[PDB]
């Protein structure tokens, strides 16, 4: 889940 | 008989987050792949939902207590609840007069036939629309709408959650805020809380029917290539 | 001194495939996410390239002999060569007068500064533009352009290929067609074949620099979420 | 490579 991690700061 | 400060701060900060994450003008809809009216609408709706998932994530990070959960639970909660929060936040654009989502002129007016052209059958769209009218008839205050979205997002009964005690606690405080709010701030709301919590059970049922119909799209590479990566990650099975 | 029938049929069917896969009006560019002028251009260019990869795949399937390769080799060839074929097919829209790709009005006129706003530095765009002018100065016939694209696509020296004997054979027949074509059909072309094959070595070098700069994008989730799934699959490392 | 397979008929 690379993208959700990033979006979750 | 009177909301505490902490119960007021939870409302204040939740209302602010929704004001930051929800544009009433829908102007960013011109950055999406245009709608077309074989599944003509799938690229626009994929874009629209993908943008919405980004907004939901922004709401979530400001729900008091969410940020302090573990990254796993935050993702678990987001992954299972995203479509319910989107269905919920979409009511702000839903209109009872035309039974569509009016986010623009003829372009971003989303009839029921348009969402069919994105791969979904009436077995999802029939309950979803009726859910929207019944939610619309509640004439929720902004505080209630917001509180309901955050209560949805903090359900411990979701696949993946681990610390379903600590998010149970967060959801409990919010339910308490919503009941306090209705009791103290909404004339004639004596029955509102019960109907609202009933709407969450509706959402579960819509969520199932959506994830079933999505699974059908995501297993056909010709349609899944029209999805965005965020959509694929959030509704994917990993 | 005269092309055989089989060498004519290879030209005929290759020219037809490019006519089916390349719209000179660029009208489908209005289905892409619009260009914006933080990487403002990445969503449009991602869409543009993703569409182009679909067109390249369509060309490939009609190259005589490609369809009879194994699915592994077809993908191996497509995955390594896609950007070179896109760079190659893009010359048809390149214009020497303005040093841009003119696929529309001000919207789809792609300057060099626009591709920067999509995450690529001058170390890729400087050789790519000069490659385009030198390719443009060759004033290739349609048969040559097409033949060159298919020769690029049938390089055995690519990561993944297995039957590099049988695609070596396919590429050899095409090189023979191109030399026969230039010798018989192009006055003053006596030197053309050598310059064209020189352009393939240029493409390898552009291909490296692109894949290096792409790797940088695809490891930053904030930009890789702007890519399409096809792009992610074709330029990904799996 | 689900998508390339499909596009390759
Ligand atoms: C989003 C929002 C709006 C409308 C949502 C609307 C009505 C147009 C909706 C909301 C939930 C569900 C549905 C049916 C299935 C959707 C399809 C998704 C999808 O299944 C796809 F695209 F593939 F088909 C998925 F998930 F993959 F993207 C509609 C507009 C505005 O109020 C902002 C607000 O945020
Ligand atoms: C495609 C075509 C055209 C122009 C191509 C042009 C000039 C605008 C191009 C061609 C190759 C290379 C480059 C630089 C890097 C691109 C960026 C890609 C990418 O790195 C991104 F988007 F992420 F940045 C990738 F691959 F991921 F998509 C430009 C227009 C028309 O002639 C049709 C024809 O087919």
């Amino acid at each position: 889940h690379k993208i959700l991690h990033r979006l979750l700061q | 008989h009177m909301l505490s400060d902490e119960q007021m701060q939870i409302i204040n900060s939740l209302v602010e987050a929704h004001h930051k994450t929800y544009d009433d003008s829908y102007s960013d809809f011109v950055r999406f792949r245009p709608p077309v009216r074989r599944l003509s609408m799938l690229p626009h709706l994929a874009d629209l939902v993908s943008y919405s998932i980004q907004k939901v994530i922004g709401f979530a990070k400001m729900i008091p207590g969410f940020r302090d959960l573990t990254a796993e639970d935050q993702i678990a909660l987001l992954k299972s609840s995203a479509i319910e929060i989107i269905m919920l936040r979409s009511n702000q654009s839903f209109s009872l007069e035309d039974m569509s989502w009016s986010c623009g002129g003829p372009d971003f007016k989303y009839c029921i036939n348009d969402v069919t052209k994105a791969g979904h059958t009436l077995e999802l769209l029939e309950p979803l629309v009726k859910f929207q009218v019944g939610l619309k008839k509640l004439k929720l205050h902004e505080e209630e709408h917001v509180l309901l979205m955050a209560i949805c997002l903090l359900s411990p009964d979701r696949p993946g959650v681990q610390d379903h005690v600590r998010i149970e606690a967060l959801q409990d405080r919010l339910c308490d805020v919503l009941q306090a709010y209705i009791r103290i701030q909404h004339p004639g709301g004596r029955l509102l809380y019960a109907k609202m919590i009933q709407k969450l059970a509706d959402l579960r049922s819509l969520n199932e029917e959506h994830s079933k119909q999505y699974r059908s799209l995501s297993f056909q590479p010709e349609h899944s290539m029209q999805l965005t990566p965020l959509v694929l990650e959030v509704f994917g099975s990993e």
